[PDB]
Order: C-alpha cells, then structure tokens, then sequence
RNA sequence: GAAAAGUGUUUAAAGGGGUCCCCGUCUCAAAAGGGAAACAGGUUGAUAUUCCUGUGCCAAUAGUAUUAUGAGUU
RNA sequence: UUAUAACAAACCUUGGAAUCAAUUUACUUGGAGAAGAGGUUCGUUGAACUCAAUUCAAAAA
RNA sequence: UUGAAAAAAGGAGGGAACGGCUUUGUGCUUUGCUACUCUUAAUACUUGUAUG
RNA sequence: AAUAGAUCCGUAACUUCGGGAAAAGGAUUGGCUCUGAGGACAUUAAUGUUAACUCAGAACUGAAACGGACAAGGGGAAUCCGACUGUUUAAUUAAAACAUAGCAUUGUGAAAAGCCACAACUGGUAUUAACACAAUGUGAUUUCUGCCCAGUGCUUUG
RNA sequence: UUAUCCAUUUAUAGGGAUGAAUU
C-alpha cells in the first residue's frame, strides 16, 4: 500500500517545517535521490556523492554536475552555444 | 617452536653444531608416546614418534655431546 | 531455574500476563521474516538443483 | 561601551577559517611558455569535495614542460567535467567546457569561470558553484575585454586574461532550504564561527548601537554612513535606498 | 581473413610477459581436455636491446644490443594482433618448434632464439617497418 | 564471568587499542590487543584492490617477504591487470593511430 | 533518414541472418574472419572501440560509427539490454554490407 | 618599535639526497592520533608482559679474509 | 609468513544469456560478458579440514 | 556536514653502471687467463671497548 | 492519589494530510494439563536423527486472583504566548527571553574593494570571490505587508 | 619608464605563424 498521498519523499520531516518549504525540498529530494542516465556506459546508475559530484556504480567516473539535477539548464545551454561555435 | 616430520632433517638439524640441548619426553597416551626434541640456538625443533623402538633408536643414533634432558 | 525452563518448553510459563516486551522484542519481526525467507530460498535452490524446477519458475517462485 | 562582535572578528582568534579539512587552494596553472604562446594539455585524475566550498574541485595533473614529472593542480570544477577528461589550457587551446583560454580568444556570448582579474593572477572571479561571467565585447583596439559578472557589474579586463570555458559545478545549491538550523551548524562550522546570530536589538548597549530599552527597538536610523567609524558600522552600511526592492 | 598467420606480430596483454611483444609461430585454434581455449604459440623478446650512441665502442655496443627472449603457449584472448608480420625477415619454422616447448632444454632453446634476434637485429635487410617495431620497446 | 582489564598502558578504547578475550593455560582471562587490520594496496587508476599483495601495516610489510609484496606483470603490485592491459592498448592503439595520422598528412 | 534507414537494415539482419553482439564475441569474429561488418555505438568506451577498428581494418571489414548511444544501440535490436557492438557474421536479405 | 615587545617570506647569499645537479625555514606540541618487537606459568612482606623458568619476536650487526648455505652465469 | 579447511568479496579462464536471469534481510549485478563449470587472490579466522605423520599394499617417472 | 597530517615503509616506471686476477703505458687504455656476481649464517682479525 | 507492561479491539475535532494517537475508551493477563503453527539435516514420496524460542487456541483450577513485589502516561475541552529540536541568568528568574530555518534589506568586483584588527610594519575574513563575504532587521507555514520622504538619517549629481 | 606600489613562480623558452614522454 502507497503510504503518502502528497508527501512522498518527505516524510521523514514529518509535521515540522513550513508544507510549502517542505515541497520545495520534496522535487529537490526527488532530483537527488534519482538515478541518473550515465552519457558513458548507459546505464541509469550515476549517483550523487557530494555536491556537485555524480558518481557512476558501473564506471567509477566522477562527472561534475549541479548539486540537485545532474545538469542544471544554464550549463546545458552553455555546452550547446560551445557546440554551435 | 617448530614440529619435524623427516627424519632425515631432523637427523640434518642434530649434526648442526649450534644444537646443545636435546630433550626426550615420554607421555601415557590416550601405549608409550615419545617427543624428541631439539633446542636449537634460534629454534626448539620437535617430532613425535608414535612408536617406542624407533624413537630410543633415534635418540641412541644422537651425538653423545648433546645435553640430552630427560623431562619426565 | 531448569524446571522454569523446562516448564517454558512445554509451554507452561509462556502467556499474555507474563509478557512485558512488545511483540517484536520479545521475538523480532524482522528475524522471523529473515528466516524465513532464508528457508523458502534454500528449498528453492535445492528444487532448482536437483532439476525438479526449471529456471523461469523458480525465479517467479 | 565594548567590543562589538564585529569587531572582535578581525583579530582572528575564534574567528579564523576553519582550514583543516580543506584539500588546499584552488588555483590555474601558472601562467608559463606554454600557456602563453600555445597549449598544454592535463587530465582531471578526479573531482573531489572541499569543505568550505559549494562547488567541487577538479585535481587536474599536468607534464612539467621543463622537468621530468608530473604536477597536480587544484581547478574549480566546471560543470560537466568528469575523472579522464582532457583539459586544454593556453593562448592557442580550442573552446571547449573545460578548457582554459585567454578572454580574448572567445566569441562574445561565451561563458567563463575562474578569471584573472589580472593576468597571472591564477583565478579570482565568478568561483562559487553556480556562477558564471559572459564576455560582452573585446574593444577594437584589442587588449582589453568587456565581461558581465554575476553580480550584473560590467568589468573591463586585459585579453590576455585567463579563464575557464563553462559554469561552476554544484549550481542551484541555494535553491534548497536549508530545513533544520543543525544543517546550518554543519554548514558553518567547515567554514567559520559566524552562526548563531544574535540581533544587536537583543544585545544590551555596552555590547551594539542596537543595545538596550524597555521595548527592543533600533532607536535610530540604521542606515550609517561610510564615514562611520568600526563601531558604528553596524546596521545598513552607505545604503543608498531602503524597503522592499521594486527595481 | 584469419589474422593470426605463423609470423605476425603481436602484443602480449596478460602474464608475466605483460606488455611484450612476440612474433606467433604456429596457432592451434583447437580446444581440448588439456587447453580448453585456442592458443597461439609465440616467440617474443622479453628484455629489449638498450640504447646506443655512435661515439660508443663495438663490443660495449654488442653487449648492450643483447636480446633476452621466451617463447609461451597463450590464449588467442590474451594477445593483440599487429599489422606488422615477420613471415620473411625470419625462417620462423626454424625459431620456435612445437616439440621444444615440452622438452627440458627449453631455456637452452630460448637462448638459441635470443641469440638468433640478436643477429637478425644486427643485420637490418630493405629495412622492414615490422621489424623497427620490433625492435623498439613498447612504452606504456 | 572472568573480568579482564587493559596491560599495555593504553586503557581507552581507541582503534590502535582494540582487544581481544583470551583464556590462559592459569585459567584466567585475559586481554591481548589486536594489531589493527591494514587497508588493501590498491589500484593506481581505478584505486580497486590489487590481489597478490598482502595487506600488512608499514611495520608488517617490511618483514614480508617480496613474493608477498609483489606480482610478476609489468607495472606488478601497483596497477590491476585488467587497468594494465588497459594501458597497453593505449600505448599501441594511439601509437598506430598517430602513424596513420602522419600518414593521412603526408 | 539514415539513422531510419540503418534501424531498418539492422531490424532485417535480425529477422534473417546470423549475427553475434558485445565486445568479446565481436572481437573473436574478427579474429576468425567471420566478421562481414561490425557497427560501433557512440558511447562505446574509447579504448575497445580503437581496438574494434583495429580489427577491422586488419580483416579489411568496415567499422560503422552507430549515430547513437549503447542503450540505442540495444533497442535497434530486438534486445532489452545496451549492445556497445555487434557483428554481423551473415547478412540475410539486407542490404547494410553495401 | 626608544626599547620591551609585535609579526613569521611580505625585496634571504636560510641543512639534506645523488654523482656539480636536485631538493629544503628550524624547533617544540599527543604517556587516548600515527608507531619495530612478548606471551604463559611461577615467585615477594611490598615489584612484576620488568624478576625466574620456559618459549619467541624486533631492530641493529664496520672493513678485510676465511668458511659453509643455496641462486644465477660459462 | 603458523600448515590447511571454511566463508563474504574481488579477479581470471571457459560459456554466450528474453520465456530475462543470477540474487540479498535489504538492492544489487549482467553483451563494458550474466548464470553455470573450473580456478587465482586478499581478508577473516588460527589445527577447522583427514591436517600431518605413520602402517603397509597397488599405479607412473 | 563528504569525515587529519606526517614520520616510516612498500611497489612500480625508468634503464646509469657493471665479472676477478696479472703485465704494460699515461682513474683511464691495450694484451693473456678462468671460477665469478650475489646472498644468509658462522668465524677470525685490526680499527676506541662492535647488542639492546 | 489515580493512570501505567504487554496482547486484542476501538480511535474524534482539526490538520501544513506528515500527524493528532499510546487520542479518548474498552477488554484480556496467574498456575497447572494439553493441542496446533513455525526448522535443520540424511536416508531412500514414505522413513529417521533432532534444534531453539516464540506465537495461537482449549480444558481444568483458586476466598474472582494474576504486568499479584519490582517497574510503569492521568486524561480531555479550550484559550495566550512562542512554530518546532535546541540555548540561557554556575549559587533566587528555564521563560512568552535567545537561537533557529524561512523572508527581506544593505555594502563590496579585490591585494588602491568590502567589514574588521594592529603602536607601527603587518594581518584576519581569505586554502575566500557575488549561489561569496560582511552587516542588519524580522522570525516555520498559511494569509497579507496600506498610506506618509515634511522631521532625523542614510544616499545620489556638481 | 627608472622612483614607487601590486601580483606571480623553482623568479624557468625574446616576439610572431583516464598509456607513455627524463640521463
Ligand atoms: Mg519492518
Ligand atoms: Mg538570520
Ligand atoms: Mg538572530
Ligand atoms: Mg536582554
Ligand atoms: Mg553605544
Ligand atoms: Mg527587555
Ligand atoms: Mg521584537
Ligand atoms: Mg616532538
Ligand atoms: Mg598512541
Ligand atoms: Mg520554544
Ligand atoms: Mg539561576
Ligand atoms: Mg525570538
Ligand atoms: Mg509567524
Ligand atoms: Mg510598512
Ligand atoms: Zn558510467
Ligand atoms: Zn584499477
């Protein structure tokens, strides 16, 4: 049986905590806790360990990343202008 | 401490010259048991005969220079 | 203490009134739940190692 | 009255950095015949966490040009770099994230890490995760280059300026509430004691202009001059406007 | 086609002969009771000629240009295959013989194939690609 | 039960003055201080543990002998064989591609 | 259309023919001469892709850079796992060899 | 800085390693961090992993010459 | 280096896996090679195991 | 919040250097001969009295 | 003082949907004698050797008693303050005070900057660089933050 | 620009066109 309707993954917080403040971290917790798409081996297995470090189980290699997404939209778009150059 | 299982390097070891002691013990096993050792100037080599007569054989073949203990 | 003991075995001491623990400290729910397990999987392996089950069911199973 | 918390800041007793855990200075590579005149090329061995920052490090092991060896070096880490990356850097290195160039050498519109305000400086503008500066411009008579940075200040440096293609890894840090005050104290406590922080309206006068009265209030404007003195500078230094920002 | 022909070259990837390179001499490609895998059988230089220098004289050049080789059964699995191939430079039927490598004169035989490298390094023909590749140690 | 108490100076709890119970041929139990477990040598590329060399403190591994120490590859006891063979591909195949390179510009 | 049309040839081979995929088998066709055309995912790792090429050119086989990723490459076949590179060993109906 | 003191590479000609080059502030700071190696029994009126008996372990060990111990070479 | 045995791992050879499989208390892993079959190593452990020896009888070099 | 450092030790890359004795000329070069390079342990002898 | 341990039941307003909640409120509990449920092996589906302790149920029994001592929440309906965990006047004040996350403001693009220290030279923040550092105010969330620049400040152009 | 001041490193090539790399 699902547990939490709206709360998912921030149920460990509990009652504490502004709800709004809570939702916010929630699609941040969500972001996180994601098992990412590695743009080496392939497989959904890049980790977050750090800050902005995504570690991959299958590789072993540390790609640099945002501190919640893997890829925040800013940097992708940098690379895409770099590309385009 | 060291256990010995050829005879022929226990009978090597007994020829080395830093050998002084010698030790002969007899145990009522659970027949007569006999351990011979060896008390080497680095280490005391050990080896178990479990038969009497082989045993007094080896101890009689051990050089008479040796200050053969008798333990028990 | 051995009577008491023996007593237990056969069931005698054991009852709601002489319970202070909860359910899982008395016995822990996870334990049981690992032996458990642990038991249906090694019958598992065996049924799959003498043939009597085929892979695809065992895994389902 | 007494020493104002501020003040007894800058002796640096309590108040030192806590520097200890950190894996050392990040700085660019120095600024040698290579770099200025062509490239040399490293690889990123690993991205690693330093305490007191937000963005990671990338040690990034370099040939000597000059002696046999190999140097590491300590780089901020550009987001979407990753361990056996190739890192290019030098007057003559191609633009790629990553990469390490003169600012006179990128389009306008590029986007840039770690620059020397100065040349051979090793690094000093848009560091803290997330940020970037863009180049606006390089003047017609070359040698300098217009650039943006975060804050929306336009600067002019020297285009022989070094800097790093790409954004500052771990972005968006600040987007997270930091939930409990304990995360905070985590927090803090890798950079330096400045949390707890007690409002000078809660203190009493010997300790804050802010000290004292029947009814914990300010008393007086708490906009202070720039001419202020050390104790005085306490509230809302040389603020030009105040309230809610509309602009 | 069938790349591991009786003279090629190739680069040993596991063992003690780690990063070495060989010449192959006769590929089995048969698996049995004993060698469950195919195996190449090769000669290969484990301990290359050092550099030399002209202002150097003709015995110290010698001495320094000596060749220590071993010649090792391998799985197909274990070696990279070159373009580079020593069919002509070498009689290879003449190096490595299938019969030696049970036989206790081995090291007797690794020498002969030492000493036969050692010559073919002295005498460059006209002077082959496969063959300076040879020569050259591998650096990794 | 037999109560044991520290011998050698140290009597905190700390990783270096881990203890082990052990019963004596007197009857008496007593307490022997386990010699901390060393981290297995690993990897120069990947930092995964090599096999072959025994995982001994810097004071054990000098007693040791060096068949315990090393392994008979190339880069031995420093570097796993798969990152080896790894690096031998490197070596030829760039080495090749360079060739074909010079090559494709001449 | 030409990602399109190589799905399709790939698709064909897999209905009919004979083919062998993942780095070792690849590897031992090539060895073999078995190997009438290998195809090289974008993300395979760079050093067994060198080694792939090498391969091939030593067995004078092309090498077909696949414009898409492992778990594409994986897809393209009737296969719910990543691929890296396969080997066609006898091409059916298809037309991918020329 | 009148000094006393305050700072510790901010504009130094700041001992070691190899066969001239290559390194390099010094020193103190942990009887819970790191670290060469010890255990058992017995013994005193009072000491014991410290004495005794027994068994070990660790670090040293100059040069020349003999010896044995086995390697490698021919 | 106690000799070995046992076991959690890691690796190697073989093998080629959708009718997805192996698998843990938990998930983890697998064409970047899984299961299975045979191995190697480190680590626990420190006489486990027939471990060693002995008693002789048969088969090779 | 990503959770010390160094002493010390080990491994690897790398390939500098290269047997002994006798004679001759100015450590170096040439000529002739074959047990040599290691390594533990023991021993004997000088040098300050060479185990804590 | 009462309440209390455990098992089984039963559980409202309200809510940030997580809780409230052990809500409230009930019932049961001993000893004895049984019964059923849960394994490991190893022989060849039957037959064996055998291991904990935990459940669940039924008799009987007693001066109607049983978490028999010990141990162990009183609960509810509300209102005010503080959101909360935290901290504090050592030896009269533990709070509604402080902190807190959150929100908001202000300064500063750098070794000629910001804020601070030092007698001086020099230093700290700073192994820092605007998602930073420094300085304030308010104090989770939810819902909003009106009007007034004459007065005092601060600040901008010369 | 030479005073001065700031930075940089071992004060290391005068200006332009996920191997190895040393005697
Ligand atoms: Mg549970
Ligand atoms: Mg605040
Ligand atoms: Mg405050
Ligand atoms: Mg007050
Ligand atoms: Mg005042
Ligand atoms: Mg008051
Ligand atoms: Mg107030
Ligand atoms: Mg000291
Ligand atoms: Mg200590
Ligand atoms: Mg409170
Ligand atoms: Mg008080
Ligand atoms: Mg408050
Ligand atoms: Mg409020
Ligand atoms: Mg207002
Ligand atoms: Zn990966
Ligand atoms: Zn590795």
């Amino acid at each position: 049986s699902r547990r939490t309707k709206k709360v998912g993954l921030t149920g460990k917080y509990g009652t504490r905590y502004g709800s709004s403040l809570r939702k916010q971290i929630k699609k941040i917790e969500l972001m996180q806790h994601a098992k990412y798409l590695c743009t080496f081996c392939g497989k959904t297995a890049t980790k977050r360990t750090c800050v902005g470090i995504w570690k991959c189980k299958k590789c072993k290699r540390k790609v640099c990343g945002g501190a919640w997404s893997l890829t925040t939209p800013a940097a992708v778009a940098a690379k895409s202008t770099i590309i385009r150059l | 401490p060291k256990q010995i299982t050829d005879i022929r390097k226990f009978l090597k070891i007994s020829r080395k010259p830093d050998t002084t002691a010698v030790i002969i013990m007899k145990k009522k096993s659970k027949t007569v048991i006999t351990k011979l050792k060896l008390r080497t100037k680095k280490y005391l080599y050990t080896m178990v005969f479990a038969d009497r007569k082989k045993a007094e054989r080896i101890e009689n073949s051990l050089l008479p220079s040796l200050k053969r203990i008798y333990y028990p | 203490v051995r009577l008491y003991k023996l007593a237990k075995r056969k069931g005698r001491h054991m009852g709601i009134g002489k319970r202070k623990g909860t359910k899982n400290a008395r016995t822990n729910q996870k334990t049981l739940w690992i032996k458990r397990q642990r038991v249906l999987r090694r019958l598992l392996k065996r049924l799959r190692d003498s043939k009597k089950v085929d892979r695809h069911l065992y895994h389902s199973f | 009255g007494r020493v104002i918390r501020g003040q007894r800041k800058g002796r640096g007793s309590i108040f030192k950095s806590h520097n200890h855990h950190r894996k050392g200075a990040a700085k660019l590579r120095h600024l040698d015949y290579c770099e200025k005149k062509g490239y040399i090329k490293g690889l990123v061995k690993d991205i690693i966490h330093d305490p007191g920052r937000g963005a990671p490090l990338a040690k990034v092991i370099f040939k000597r040009t000059e002696k046999y060896g190999k140097k590491e070096e300590l780089i901020i880490a550009s987001e979407g770099m990753f361990t056996g990356q190739y890192i290019s850097c030098g007057t003559k290195a191609p633009l790629s994230v990553g990469n390490i160039l003169p600012i006179g050498k990128m389009p306008e519109g590029t986007l840039i890490c770690n620059l020397e305000h100065r040349t051979g400086n090793r690094g000093t503008l848009v560091k803290a995760s997330g940020c970037y500066a863009t180049v606006v411009g390089q003047s017609e008579d070359g040698k300098k280059t217009k650039v943006r940075l975060p804050s929306g200040a336009k600067k002019t440096i020297d285009a022989k300026a070094r800097a790093m293609v790409g954004v500052v890894g771990a972005g968006g840090r600040i987007d997270k509430p930091i939930l409990k005050a304990g995360v905070a104290h985590h927090k803090y406590r890798v950079k330096r004691n400045c949390w707890p922080k007690v409002r000078g309206v809660a203190m009493n006068p010997v300790e804050h202009p802010h000290g004292g009265g029947n009814h914990q209030h300010i008393g007086h404007p708490s906009t202070v001059s720039r001419s202020a003195p050390a104790g005085q500078k306490v509230g809302l230094i040389a603020a030009r406007r105040t309230g809610l920002l509309r602009g | 086609g069938k790349l591991l022909k009786p003279g090629k070259v190739i680069i040993i990837l596991n063992g003690r002969r780690a990063g070495k390179k060989a010449v192959i001499v006769n590929t089995y490609e048969g698996q049995t009771r004993e060698r469950p895998y195919s195996y190449c059988l090769v000669a290969g230089i484990e301990k290359h000629p050092l550099k030399v220098n002209k202002s150097m004289t003709k015995k110290k050049i010698v001495k320094r240009s000596k060749v220590k080789a071993f010649i090792k059964c391998i799985n197909v699995n274990h070696i990279l295959p070159t373009r580079y191939q020593v069919a002509n430079d070498f009689d290879i039927k003449s190096l490595a013989s299938d019969d030696v490598l049970k036989s206790k004169n081995k090291k007797k035989e690794v020498k002969k194939l030492g000493k036969i490298f050692r010559d073919k390094f002295l005498e460059p023909v006209e002077v082959s690609k496969d063959i300076s590749f040879l020569h050259k140690k591998l650096y990794f | 039960a037999q109560r044991v108490h520290y011998r050698r100076h140290n009597h905190y709890n700390t990783k270096s003055n881990k203890v082990r119970p052990v019963r004596t041929p007197g009857g008496k139990l007593t307490i022997h201080v386990v010699k901390k477990k060393a981290g297995k040598p690993k990897c120069a590329d990947c930092k995964t543990a090599i096999q072959g060399v025994k995982a001994l403190r810097p004071a054990d591994n000098y007693r040791a002998r060096r068949k315990n120490r090393t392994v008979a590859r190339a880069y031995g006891g420093s570097i796993c064989a798969r990152c080896i063979r790894e690096r031998i591909m490197r070596a030829f195949l760039f080495e090749e591609q360079k060739c074909v390179r010079q090559v494709l510009k001449e | 259309s030409a990602g399109d049309n190589i799905n399709a040839k790939l698709q064909l081979v897999m209905k009919s023919g004979k083919y062998q995929f993942g780095r070792k088998s690849c590897l031992k066709a090539l060895r073999t001469g078995k190997g009438k055309l290998v195809i090289v995912s974008s993300n395979c790792p760079s050093i067994q892709r060198s080694v792939i090429e090498y391969y091939a050119m030593l067995s004078k086989c092309g090498v077909h850079d696949y414009h898409g990723d492992n778990n594409d490459l994986g897809t393209a076949c009737g296969k719910l796992f990543r691929i890296s590179c396969l080997v066609i060993t006898d091409v059916g109906d298809s037309d991918i060899i020329k």
